[PDB]
């Protein structure tokens, strides 16, 4: 999904639309591994990335909101809740993890 | 008899075309890697070919023996060389695991009186005998004389 | 420096200059081309017939091939100010 | 490294010093 | 010697003028080409050091 | 021995005459200057930023690039002057040394070589024989010359979209309108987009 | 992908896409070799890439997450960890290990906190 | 391989043609290690970073190797010290300690 | 110092300049006369399709016979400076 | 002869690139004309420059052979490998030349 | 090889290459000569050039590399081994002997 | 080769190819004039002719070396050696005769 | 061998040719001339012609090489072997007599 | 790292001084 779109032939575009296909792409692959662990059917991830400038003025962090739709009771462990949050923090250049925010199909903040 | 056996494709190409060159008859063994050559040529030919760089206890000992008695027959082809000695070293599987152990030879050759080996029969001997050995580097062969003068640099 | 310390680098920054001329004028002789063909043909006499068609192939080739001859010409100058401290020996 | 090779000179002079003793004390 | 030095830079400026000319392009100035041509035989002919040689020659001489 | 406190004031204040002349000639003043007046030529526009902009600047590059030569000399001659252990003649002796590494390893051997042949030289030897009245003239022409080689380069991109530009007006068949008029803004657009000030500066500091 | 995916380069290619196909790219290669370690049957490497920042006090560093699934009840050994981390760090310029995370198909986070 | 490189288009930038050589280079060197008499297979991954400029003492590139054994054949001290000198000969200002070697089975050879 | 020398020098210079211009000058001719007289033959006239290959052709020149007009012009210039000193009045 | 492969001017780094493989390549020539030795390798290191301050690194080079089944290098060997390769690469500090066996063994 | 490759016709060259092609032809007439020399079957020369400056004080002196390849037990004599010295420090503008290293087949150094 | 090598002279001639194809002629000539000496079956002369600078600490002056084959037994005299040098330094601009090395076909240093 | 020999090489001559020619062809009508002295049969010309250096404090001068073949057995006088000196360095400007060289044919010095 | 190069220079001399003693103490 992500990475495929990111390709289509396509010449009328922006650096803006570059940058936002990369954050789709992104937003995509990540959903795609989280979905991939065991208690995990199906992930939804925002990326709130903002955009940068080239001089001295307020860096900032970017934040990331995730959403879980778990297997019928397949909670996740404390363990399963950290290593989401490190995997979506590494994958942001600059994510602070406690910039990440993950919630269940049931709107519980796992963090 | 046997010039030389066991050798690799290339040296048996070598040595087939020196003694080609020298017009001397040879039959490589068939898939022996064996070259069996006129008896009496035997040891002249294996110094001449060592000159042009070319190529249990009891029974390793023996062997071990056989060796150093067959190298030793054949430094005696030399012109100036009365008799040799021929001493190889191979350190048994080497028991400590870690250090690393390499087989040495030691040669004693007697001259005739008033002879001396030129640097290219000295040269000879010590390929002769590192060829013969395997993992015996060149380096690792010492040449003495009967004086115990050190005829390798 | 030396002639060829010179000539190699004037050789370098003009064939550049081709690869980044070589669309727009193709296309404009093409257009010019089969405009003045088309007109020979049907015996039309005029002389301004090829203008606008020459016009809109160098503005469709320009918008198409843009960012490669950009990109192009912009590594090479940037390729020449790393290796200007090296070109006075 | 250098170590190495600064034993190897050492072995090569005590190896000579011990033939040159040799040469006289054969004969 | 100043007006025998001009000659080599005024001739670059007329080949550079008539090159130009061959091809239509009759609206390029051609001061804005020739000069770095000629700071590139300056360069090239060690600009300096022959000067300074006939310079000294000159007076020695 | 030492001079009188008199005359180390005269000549101290007297010496400070040649500070324009010492940062011409003697310093990267001089290479940094010429190529920026190169590149306006260059740029199509004869005085966009004003010469008082790009000689402040000038100044700063060139206090950047001689700062360790400036430490060295600190070091070896104006901290023990200062500290009254060294006489006034020896520590410009002193000090000229780490100046004089600077000015040799930009020197061309042919300006050398010439400025000793009409300096009646004969057996000169060591690198560290060439006096400073020697190794100055032929510092400055080697000085010239390599603000020449990189100022003719410079130019070469801003002719290449001049010819380009060019070929492809009149080719299409406008003739008569003037290319550099249409060509500037495009030269302000490579310049602006390879960042030709910041790549420039790296460049003209790395040339030493 | 990887390698693979920069082959039919189109002439339009923004500077920004060339570093993000690297960027895909190295993940590709990375997750390739980590499947090829015996324990693991697939692989995913997510690398974070940020060009640089001349404050220290605001700068962060490369970072990395590396999500393994395991064969039916192969464990990963402490050396085992040790290695994935390592080849991970290597792989990216100034990546330090401690800024890479390793995690299995459950959940579990198989490097440090 | 270097063939890679040779068989290549024009219109290929700098940042493809470093790409490309990096890639080659990592080609020949799996290559050469593969030819190690207890290696069946060699894969190496070169980080080699980018331009200072926004740094100040500069960096140093990283590598990793990964060597797949014949049945049995245990690489010995020696032949590790062997592996870590060539690829940091390899490649331009490698500091050996920044080459890591790994088995077929996650074991690390070097340190 | 006789007007000899200084019309000889003038005359020299301006021969080296004709021999600089040359092959330029006459490729473009060459070209334009070929696609003048094949425009003729075919019945097509736009005044822009000969401007196309002249532009190339001409810049080809430099690249196979610029070298060569490159050593010719520092020769002259080398010898001029230095017979500079002799030719003073 | 990669070198002449009738191949249109690309680039200097492409220039450079090859020139380091042809040198590569007939270094590993002369290595494996050698007696002992029947297949060599040998990988080139040539040092980038810095930024803004003078340091001129040294070049570093890898050798690798393979010997004739059984036989070994000699010393001297172990000696002569060094100095061609140091030679043939501008600046080449012996030291910076690794020289390794087909098992892994560390010759120099 | 040597001046036969340094003539191929060719005009996409650049004064590098140019320079490369000399050393490589320079190489080939050397190990030419040098097996020339009854007792040499074949020659190698490898020669390391650096790269000149026109100013830079810093001085450097070029380095050779020969390998040579003896008739069947046809060894150099002394005299020999300086002779081969003598012509490749010659053949190579500011060669000093000392950075002349001859090789034979078996890899002892000469 | 040699003055004949100067003849297809196509209009690229780099100054750099032109002085090496004049070295070229020169070596060709003087081995030529070599073979002419009687006891001389072939010779091959090599040049290294480099820049001069200035710093007398560091002075390379040109240097040639000069291979011989002589007729079988045909040994070269002391004056004969001695007139090779002469030839062979005069050829060359500023060629101190003490950096001209003269060998035979043995590898047999006949000047010093 | 020969002035009008090298009077043509079509055109494109950088002047660097226009000397080379110029002492080839000096060399020629040397050794024609010394041909024609009786006792000599063949003669060959070498001339060494520095190309002036401002390193050095004065000018070097140039040097020449005469190889002379005799007719059987013609042994050339003393007084010959001063003309030969004589002409060989009036033909070329600023040539000491003391670096011209003259040689026989079996390859001892006359000079 | 270096600590084992010196511990193998250390077992080196040991062993070299071990067999010179043993050269002259075996006849």
């Amino acid at each position: 999904v992500g990475f495929e779109l990111l390709d289509q032939e396509k010449f009328g575009i922006s650096q803006f639309s570059e940058q936002v296909n990369y954050q789709r792409a992104l937003e995509g692959e990540l959903a795609r591994t989280i979905e991939t662990l065991g208690p995990v059917k199906s992930a939804r991830v925002h990326l709130a990335m903002p955009k940068p400038s080239l001089f001295v003025r307020e860096q900032k962090s970017p934040s990331a909101s995730v959403t879980v739709t778990l297997e019928p009771g397949r909670a996740l462990d404390e363990g399963q809740i950290s290593a989401v949050v490190h995997l979506v923090s590494s994958a942001v250049a600059g994510l602070p993890p406690g910039n990440v925010t993950l919630v269940d199909q049931s709107g519980h903040l796992l963090t | 008899r046997t010039l030389f056996s066991n050798l690799s494709d290339q040296d048996g190409g070598a040595i087939v075309a020196q003694l080609t060159q020298m017009n001397i008859p040879y039959r490589f063994a068939n898939g022996s890697g064996a070259i069996e050559v006129p008896a009496d040529k035997v040891h002249e030919l294996r110094l001449r070919l060592a000159q042009q760089g070319l190529p249990q206890f009891s029974e390793q000992v023996n062997y071990q023996r056989a060796l150093e008695g067959e190298l030793a027959r054949t430094i005696e082809t030399l012109g100036p060389v009365k008799s040799a000695r021929v001493h190889l070293a191979m350190p048994k599987p080497s028991l400590f695991v870690r250090e690393q152990k390499s087989p040495s030879a030691s040669v004693t050759v007697t001259l005739e009186p008033g002879r001396a080996l030129d640097e290219g029969q000295i040269s000879a001997v010590v390929h002769l005998v590192s060829s013969a050995v395997a993992g015996l580097p060149p380096g690792n062969v010492t040449l003495v004389d009967q004086s115990g003068h050190l005829l390798t640099q | 420096m030396t002639p060829e310390s010179v000539m190699m680098m004037g050789t370098e920054a003009m064939k550049v200059a081709l690869a980044l001329a070589a669309p727009l004028l193709l296309v404009a002789l093409i257009t010019g081309l089969i405009i003045s063909i088309l007109q020979a043909a049907t015996q039309i006499n005029e002389m301004t017939l090829s203008f606008i068609p020459k016009i809109v192939a160098v503005f469709i080739a320009i918008i198409v091939a843009g960012p490669w001859m950009l990109n192009l010409l912009l590594d090479y100058v940037r390729t020449l100010f790393s290796n200007l401290p090296y070109i006075i020996g | 490294d250098l170590n190495d090779a600064q034993l190897k000179f050492a072995n090569d002079v005590e190896s000579r010093i011990q033939r040159r003793i040799e040469a006289i004390l054969s004969p | 010697i100043g007006f025998t030095i001009f000659i080599p830079f005024l001739i670059i400026d007329l080949v550079i003028a008539s090159v130009l000319m061959a091809l239509g392009m009759m609206m390029v100035p051609p001061a804005t080409i020739a000069l770095p041509f000629k700071l590139m035989l300056f360069v090239l002919v060690d600009g300096w050091q022959l000067l300074m040689g006939s310079l000294a020659q000159s007076f020695y001489s | 021995q030492s001079w009188s406190l008199s005359v180390q004031t005269l000549v101290f204040i007297t010496s400070l005459t040649f500070l324009p002349a010492i940062l011409l000639m003697m310093t990267s003043f001089t290479r940094i200057i010429i190529v920026f007046g190169l590149l306006r030529n260059a740029l199509g526009t004869p005085s966009a930023p004003p010469n008082q902009v790009l000689l402040g600047l000038a100044l700063f590059l060139t206090f950047f690039i001689m700062s360790p030569v400036i430490d060295k000399i600190y070091v070896d001659a104006y901290q023990p002057f200062s500290e009254q252990k060294i006489s006034m003649q020896e520590a410009l002796d002193k000090g000229a040394q780490p100046l004089r590494a600077f000015m040799l390893r930009q020197t061309r051997e042919a300006d050398l070589a010439l400025f000793a042949r009409l300096a009646n030289s004969g057996p000169l030897q060591g690198p560290e024989a060439v006096p400073m009245r020697i190794l100055l003239p032929a510092y400055v022409t080697s000085e010239l010359k390599t603000a020449f080689q990189i100022g003719f380069t410079i130019f070469i991109p801003f002719l290449i979209i001049d010819l380009v530009i060019a070929s492809v007006l009149m080719a299409l068949g406008m003739m008569m309108v003037p290319p550099a008029t249409i060509a500037l803004p495009f030269k302000l657009m490579l310049f602006v987009l390879v960042d030709g000030w910041q790549l420039l500066m790296g460049s003209l500091a790395q040339s030493f």
